[PDB]
């Protein structure tokens, strides 16, 4: 059980270390996502507005 | 960093401070005229925390700070805070200590003498500046725009000055100084957004409304027609993202706030608006002056960057002006940023080196000297 | 003097065309190379991720 | 965008036409 | 539209100036 | 040891589950995210490309 | 039961519901704006039991109810619970039916427009009232006190409004709407009584604290001195008997709560207090207005009934105000219920009978009509 | 839990029994991310039951009580409390702060002390606050394995901090002022 | 003390008004 435990703890800790990395990947991913959305939003909107106001040329 | 004793130049309003050095054609940094202070009791120990925050620090840490502006309606009422702003403005970002460089500060033509005297005193006694000059904002706008003649509308956060200048001469009898400004436009927007279900009463909330105004608002070429549709349909509404992820949707309030410039009664002000203020300055000048002032309505300061303002001001004056006459507005993309640029131009003119008050004359006479030397 | 102004337009317009091209082309080259590269990196990572998920299931049975 | 294409050309034309009109009218006057 | 913001200023100013010239060229009589 | 193993095995499963749940939500994140990532920049990028040309009038 | 089609008048606030008929000098009945609901599973059969209880029913059966207030700091959001409050107010107390009487309701000048539109919609669509009129609480506060000129200090349960009125005209740019009210004092007192060892967190506990506040609290003319003695001796303590027989002895909390009105920082609010908002609303008005407004600061609403409140605000305003000029607070006995009285005055004026929205105009335009017809 | 274990035929009221139920709760209970679906299966099958060994060798087998207990955190009415739950209170602690504060508190929801060790609670809370929170905004929970021992750790950090040595009340100030001094000196 | 509550208001108001009059009567010069 000790070996199974060390293996289960290895798996739990492996996975905990890995999930930590994945959680970090999510935090980074969401920040990247926000950057994609925010930049997209900013670009699509800056153009809708730039073209809606800048219509006379 | 500098290889010459170039003057340092700042345009310090009730809103923001633009700063850079003499001889350039642009400011290098801009700071809000804000000093922030915590309104909460610290609970944790060892988290740093300043007694006060300055400029961009004040806004970045604003979640628990009350934010105060040291300048109101064109003058400094709190100079201890301006000293912190100037240290930050001149030395922390521009990297120049005034001790080895002259400094140029600006004012409206009728700005109370006490303010030009304190600006002079502070830079000489706290910063040990070798020389000082306090400049007229209208002069600076005309230099930057390439004019010697025109009506300067400095329509910013503090006060609208409205001064006619012809062939480089002041025409003071025709100044229509008006206590109508960008700070009041913001206050009006806070009240009409309250009517829409979005009350704003704290500093964080006040700063949001100023951000809404700067990104969403416009004056419109024809207000009443623009309002007739904006107040009737969602087709003229625009949303804004609030800091917490919530949103606000704004209709005719989007232009009704800026409209206070043309309809001051919206904030209880006894005025017919900025276009009659401009018109009366032209009207009061001599008859062989008027033609050049009608052709040169000069835009400087804030609010000059609202959509529809350049076209609206030329139209509104045309509507008051005699026929035959050509009414023209001077409103290039470099509009309003003309006052900072002029500070740079004036400070660096060869014809203006004798206009600097040195820290010789200053100590013999005291700060009242600015009233005798700057203009 | 007016030749200064002409020289300014000559450099600004030579720069404008160099810039319309450089602005667009530097992005199209970097950007399309970047997505093409990272579209592949994204696919390769997804493939590896699926393979590891499969590997984990196989170890769980082992 | 139609707004930019159509007005850039029309405003360009107002300029070109006005420029020619200025030269023409000036020659007459 | 940065290209437009400046081209817009260029053409509005150039057409307005050309138009002002067209109008003056005739109006001067 | 039995309890620690059950807890570790339970945690090995929960942590590994969290790992494969996050690897999946991350893939399902990133994959949907790359779609945004590849199209928000390409749409905005091609919009800007087109703008250089849109403005050639 | 009325023999004339007199208007019904009702102030439906976040605290109390005041109601009576136009022409009287007082509401006929006053009760809390509460709709209560069981928070327990029933086990006995044939017990009757309502899904919801209203007003005094909600308080009488509160032992097993959660109690909600439909009005949130001056605005109606839970219109369904308010329909029940109005039905109870009109039919089980006044014994009137809106169908046979025009009805007047009131709100603060900067109250979101949604409040006036929803009140109008429900009275016309669910009660079939022949006419409606949403009044301004500030207008009604000065009618009841006898002024055409003064500052309305309506410091009640919902929001403090702070509006200057001169010769019957609003001076809206000087309104200082403040998020400081009697409702915050109830919650603050629950927290400082927790500090004393008597925690209060539930509805029943909140109703107990609201009763403690209403019966034991005051502000005092000198806070720090009252604090120093209350914190040092039992001679300034007062006991309160709870519904379950427990006794709580309260010391400086008796005034520290109410003091939040002058020191809003006690509840985390960014505010200088009600005396400064009064002061600034006057200072933003023209000097030929200020002479009349400083001499006529007028109290309305709850919290104005605390010992030392009129003297406390007059002292602070006087300290901030210039000399020679006289500063005075008007604080009549018709306090807390004076806005209702003002409603009776407005509803019964001959000059007001043309101000009603009729149930014709209402259906043709919809409830948004209130925004154009009332003010 | 003592009351719902009574429903299952195992009443717990005495000291030994009270200590056992607390131990059962700590070892067997969880919240998970969906109460109603977890209940639908726990109430229908032995596959979600877990046995606990009582001190005398006897056992108790527990089903949906395993999650119905801690669910009181999200459903306080289970114990007769007038509350919307811990996620409503977390939300209000964030929401009642200024608008330029809210964003930082949403991103720093901190688990501390006991009950933070119920399986699914860190994510259950992030989900429940997210459900009340504005969209776009990132709601994040801080929930390290040093959960519940974090108060002790902070106590060590603060007590030994050089910047906090002046914050200690000495036994001079204490006798001059009396014990009420803690109210003025600690914060 | 209902008698006082009203007599109190009466006298504070009457003395304050009388005092305001005393002060103005002299202050007007």
């Amino acid at each position: 059980l000790s070996d199974k435990l060390k293996e289960a703890e290895t798996r739990a800790e492996f996975a905990e270390r890995s999930v930590t990395k994945l959680e970090k990947s999510i935090d980074d991913l969401e920040d990247e996502l926000y950057a994609q959305k925010l930049k997209y939003k900013a670009i699509s909107e800056e153009l809708d507005h730039a073209l809606n106001d800048m219509t006379s040329i | 960093d500098e290889d010459e004793t170039t003057a340092l130049v700042c345009d310090n309003g009730s809103g923001l401070v633009k700063a850079g050095f003499a001889g350039d054609d642009a400011p290098r940094a801009v700071f809000p005229s804000i000093v922030g202070r915590p309104r909460h009791q610290g609970v944790m120990v060892g988290m740093g925390q300043k007694d006060s925050y300055v400029g961009d620090e004040a806004q970045s840490k604003r979640g628990i700070l009350t934010l105060k502006y040291p300048i109101e309606h064109g003058i400094i009422t709190n100079w201890d805070d301006m000293e912190k702003i100037w240290h930050h403005t001149f030395y922390n970002e521009l990297r120049v200590a005034p001790e080895e460089h002259p400094t140029l500060l600006t004012e409206a033509p009728l700005n109370p003498k006490a303010n030009r005297e304190k600006m002079t005193q502070i830079m000489f006694e706290t910063f040990n500046v070798p020389a000082m000059y306090v400049a007229i904002q209208a002069v600076l706008s005309l230099y930057a725009s390439g004019r010697t003649t025109g009506i300067v509308l400095d329509s910013g956060d503090g006060v609208t000055h409205n001064v006619p200048i012809y062939e480089g001469y002041a025409l003071p009898h025709a100044i229509m100084r008006l206590d109508l400004a960008g700070r009041d436009l913001t206050d009006y927007l806070m009240k009409i957004l309250t009517e829409r279900g979005y009350s704003f009463v704290t500093t964080a909330e006040r700063e949001i409304v100023r951000d809404i105004k700067e990104k969403l608002c416009y004056v419109a070429l024809d207000f009443e027609n623009e309002m007739a549709t904006a107040a009737s349909s969602s087709s003229l509404e625009k949303s804004y993202e609030l800091p917490d992820g919530q949103v606000i949707t704004i209709g005719n309030e989007r232009f009704r706030c800026p409209e206070t410039l043309f309809q001051p009664s919206f904030i209880g002000m006894e005025s017919a608006g900025i276009h009659e203020t401009t018109y009366n300055s032209i009207m009061k000048c001599d008859i062989d002056i008027r033609k050049d002032l009608y052709a040169n309505n000069v835009m400087s300061g804030g609010t000059t960057m609202y959509p529809g303002i350049a076209d609206r001001m030329q139209k509104e004056i045309t509507a008051l002006a005699p026929s035959t006459m050509k009414i023209k507005i001077i409103a290039p993309p470099e509009r309003k940023y003309s006052v900072w640029i002029g500070g740079s131009i004036l400070a660096s003119l060869s014809t203006f080196q004798q206009m600097w008050i040195t820290k010789q004359e200053y100590d013999e006479a005291g700060p009242s000297i600015v009233h005798r030397k700057c203009f | 003097f007016d030749d200064i102004h002409r020289k300014r337009m000559e450099k600004d317009l030579n720069e404008l065309q160099a810039l319309i091209e450089a602005h667009f082309e530097n992005r199209k080259k970097e950007e399309e190379e970047l997505v093409s590269l990272k579209d592949r990196i994204e696919r390769r990572r997804a493939e590896r991720a699926e393979q590891q998920r499969i590997r984990n299931e196989r170890e769980k049975e082992r | 965008m139609d707004a930019i294409k159509k007005k850039m050309q029309m405003l360009k034309l107002d300029k070109e036409n006005a420029l020619d009109r200025a030269e023409q009218a000036e020659a007459d006057k």
